[PDB]
């Protein structure tokens, strides 16, 4: 990584007497000083790791006896849009999200966690089912965006993602959506239309980019540090704006350093804000949802 | 006075021009029609009124030089911002209605654009009439960032709620219709409508190959399934017209 | 035409002086004796001639400003199956049917009225339209089976009239169904769900293509004549077992003769069974659709 | 006391083969499955109730040579017709189920199966219960013609209502699921669910020929969409538990 190299630079010269035990007290306090401390670019490739926790690394610590449910009655099974059913402390829920897969060939799997149109209308029939038998529904937020192209526009890309939207939008039922690697503008927000929206620390949301913000807007692709810190992707910035409704913290130099202690936060996260919705009833619930969403944005009347 | 055809790059009167809705004499080519025009187009003298005409977009994100963007856009165009709204009249049948303007920051949506289309929608809401929306759009603001992006929930949410009272939305794509626009709004009506060659897509070329290192015409689209209908302008104002008489409220 | 074989053998000696005046006497009643009593085979031919009048043939001369609506939302924009919206009387309508085509080259352009799975679902996504604008639903039946083999299977042509099926079941607007060609099993009931279904008194009705039933159950396809007659699938058979509301008459020949004659008839159909309805409330009316397909078979208990 | 496994070919002791839920232990092929066994497959014991179990079919038709086909595959199945339906337990959960069995004419649908069907999803609907259905079948019964078609219709009648009640179905499909019941009851489950290697389209090759002159297999439609889960009958009754608890009337 590109900020871990005063931390290699210093694991250098202890691995060539009285040195050792002041560099290693040394490597301490800086490796806590950097990780405690991190600029919105450091946030981006750390959300960008390979090895970050994945969708389905965190349902089993978090939900009981999950059950895969694959495909959208249509044409395909996306393998990048995962979902199913479980448990949450007894009640069941529905569950869905987009999946990054492992490994390389992993990756290649999942086509890196980007869903085809045929993810988005397996992720709606699955909430679809939700409302109908009550569950709530927990959404995980991980896609650098939705898959483009002639083949995914071809198949109504553009149509999947609307359809969810107007269609999450007065689900009679509790969603909950949290980004745990980035949130690819629209492909995230097609299964982010959330009654509380919630971000891992060092997760990204942005209706682009920093590399294409970069290559539009200061007309040279090399410069997307400087776009990411003027476009305000953190989960802080987010968080001022008052778009999510909380940040969990993350283990230090990463979620997936520790996935179990993360996964045991995102669960009272989860746990926390769905006892906030359980004064609102089914039709209640729809209307919290609407006046989240109508009221983001500034303008001067 | 003149204006010249991109496609045939025949040049042109203007005049006569505007009374063929900006239609190409020559090859038929369908030029961008402003929205004050789009709205003259449509709706019966003196019928039209605006909303929120003095609406100004604001700096949430303090992004460098933008509010001096548009005021370059301002000057140029006329408008306050990327969309006009209000509502009309079309042979004797109320509506509210939307026009995107794509000279005004590539009509793209931010703040203003997603408040203005959802207080017309939201009028329409209480007041029972079909709603109309002309896309013309890039996507979203990057100026505005995450909010741009939100816009997209904000609009489907009056959007549906309008939907849920039974009551008409008609998406108009006129070109061109891309990202964030084409992939809220723009996709949902109860009818569908384009013109022809305009170009409908999502994510662009440019975005698309940093993001991660003619199939977008109308009429391809119809084929493809998404276009109730591809409309020549010589029969849109025809076409809404029987359009909002079979869903009038009897 | 097989059955024209006589009239063939009438007319060829009036071409070749009181004989004339006889033989076209003896060819007025012969040609109306025949016509007026029809084999159910006759009936089969009848409704297989390539000028029998299609969807769009009778559309002008029902519906007042019929405005086609094309695509499924989905995929593609199905030749096959057509749809709109226009007037009936005054009243706003949906309509939809299958689209036989007029001649050899627009046979291939409409797959000759067999639908994929992209047209159940364009029919499907109409008439939710006009149970939300509470439009009355009126469906022109006119295919030889649904599209089949592996495409169409491998797109859920099985889902796509399922889908159909339970959605029709529940629609709370009035439906109406008219066979005009062949009704093609499953194919013909996917837009079939009808409150009151009603046949031209040569049109088909069948799980199976005489010829099918041939292949299958006398393991010889040579042998169509017998199956038909044997499977009861002309207008008379199916009024009789309670399966249909009513029958149309037919000009002299067949419906192709006379369009507009026989466009006439088919709104006034339409405008009676349409009047049976108007008691019947919103919830009523699906009920009633209910009570219709609830009720029919026969069994011993 | 022998099946032999149409697969590989290997002969094999049927007590523990059935043991086995019809398991081939060699080649681990699906063997079918009767309807008493299915049921006794997934039930607690001495749960199960059989709702209508003396229903026999009648010629509407006059169909030849019909009521002695049916006579056949009575005297050789031991049913009085090709679908086992009625209440049983799992887990300590209740629930309606319908097996088809193929052996009585190939399952194929008429009156009497769309009657059952029919009044145990309407018994369900009164109920509250889950329905799950077992699908086996060739298509609609050609020797009712017209009216095996319209079960498609009378049992898509019940189910939606049955649906519109709240109530989980369960659309399990075995080896072989084709013709009007697939196009029927057995695609439109809230969960589909099917077996390794099972058989599922719509118009076979001697139909679409006549009518108009390995891709069908399970494992092939959860790939292109149809198949909430392929289930190996090994994990049958631990996931039809947990679908039933997870559905659970709190
Ligand atoms: C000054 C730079 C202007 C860039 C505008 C741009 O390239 N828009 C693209 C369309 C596009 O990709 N719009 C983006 C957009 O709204 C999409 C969105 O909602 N989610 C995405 O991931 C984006 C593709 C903008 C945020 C850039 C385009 C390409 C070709 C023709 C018309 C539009
Ligand atoms: C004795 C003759 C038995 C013929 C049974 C048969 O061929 N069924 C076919 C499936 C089939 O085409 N079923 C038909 C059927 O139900 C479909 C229906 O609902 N609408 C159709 O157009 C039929 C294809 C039956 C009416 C024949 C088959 C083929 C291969 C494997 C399994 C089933
Ligand atoms: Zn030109
Ligand atoms: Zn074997």
């Amino acid at each position: 990584l590109d900020f871990e190299k005063p931390l290699f630079e210093i694991r250098n010269k202890i691995e060539s007497q009285e040195e050792i035990d002041m560099l290693e007290a040394s490597l301490e306090r800086e490796t806590k000083k950097i990780y405690t401390n991190l600029k919105p670019w450091d946030r981006v490739q750390i959300a960008r790791l390979q090895e970050r926790p994945t969708t389905l690394d965190y349902i089993p610590y978090i939900f009981d006896s999950f059950m895969e449910l694959h495909g959208d009655r249509n044409f395909r099974d996306d393998p990048a849009m995962i979902g199913g059913i479980g448990f949450l402390n007894g009640r069941a829920v529905t569950v869905i999200g987009q999946q990054r897969g492992k490994d390389t060939k992993d990756n290649i799997y999942r086509n890196f966690g980007m869903a085809h149109p045929e993810g988005y209308r397996k992720a709606l029939r699955l909430m679809k089912q939700a409302e109908k038998f009550n569950r709530p529904i927990f959404t995980f937020i991980d896609t650098k965006g939705a898959y483009p192209g002639k083949a995914a526009e071809e198949r109504g890309q553009s149509e999947s993602i609307a359809t969810n939207l107007i269609e999450m939008a007065s689900l009679k039922v509790p969603v909950i959506a949290i980004v745990i690697g980035e949130g690819g503008s629209g492909g995230a927000l097609g299964i982010g239309i959330a009654n509380k929206v919630l971000m891992l620390e060092n997760s990204t949301y942005s209706v682009i980019s920093p590399e294409g913000a970069a290559a539009l807007l200061w007309k040279d692709s090399n410069l997307a540090k400087i776009a990411a810190e003027t476009m305000k992707i953190t989960a802080h910035d987010i968080k001022q704006l008052g778009i999510i409704d909380d940040v969990i913290s993350e283990p230090l130099g990463g979620a997936h350093k520790d996935i179990e202690q993360q996964a045991l936060a995102i669960k009272s996260a989860f746990v926390a804000q769905l006892d906030s919705l359980e004064s609102l009833s089914r039709d209640e619930i729809a209307n919290d949802r609407f006046e989240k969403f109508r009221n983001i944005g500034s303008y001067i009347e | 006075i003149m204006t010249k055809c991109p496609k045939c790059k025949k040049i042109m009167y203007t005049k006569e021009l505007a009374e063929n809705l900006n239609v190409c004499f020559n090859c038929d080519h369908h030029i961008a029609l402003t929205a004050y025009k789009r709205i003259e187009a449509i709706s019966d003298e003196g019928s039209f009124t605006e909303f929120d005409k003095g609406m100004t977009s604001a700096n949430p994100l303090d992004f460098p030089s933008y509010l001096e963007k548009i005021e370059k856009d301002q000057q140029k165009t006329g408008l306050k911002e990327a969309v006009v709204t209000g509502t009309a009249q079309l042979d004797g049948m109320k509506f509210g209605v939307a026009v995107m303007d794509s000279r005004f920051r590539m009509g793209s949506m931010g703040s203003v654009i997603g408040e203005k289309i959802c207080r017309i929608i939201d009028y329409c809401t209480e007041n029972r009439l079909p709603f109309i929306l002309f896309s013309a759009s890039g996507g979203a603001r990057m100026q505005e960032g995450i909010i741009s992006l939100m816009q997209m929930g904000k609009t489907s949410v009056s959007l549906k709620r309008h939907s849920d009272a039974g009551l008409l939305y008609i998406s108009y794509l006129t070109h061109p219709t891309t990202g964030g626009v084409s992939a809220s709004f723009a996709s949902v009506g109860d009818i569908n409508l384009s013109e022809p060659k305009a170009l409908i897509g999502f994510a662009g070329r440019r975005v698309i190959e940093q993001t991660i290192n003619d199939f977008q015409t109308a009429e391809f689209l119809l084929e493809h399934g998404q276009l109730d209908k591809v409309v020549h302008r010589n029969d849109m104002r025809q076409t809404l017209s029987e359009i909002l008489k079979i869903h009038q409220e009897v």
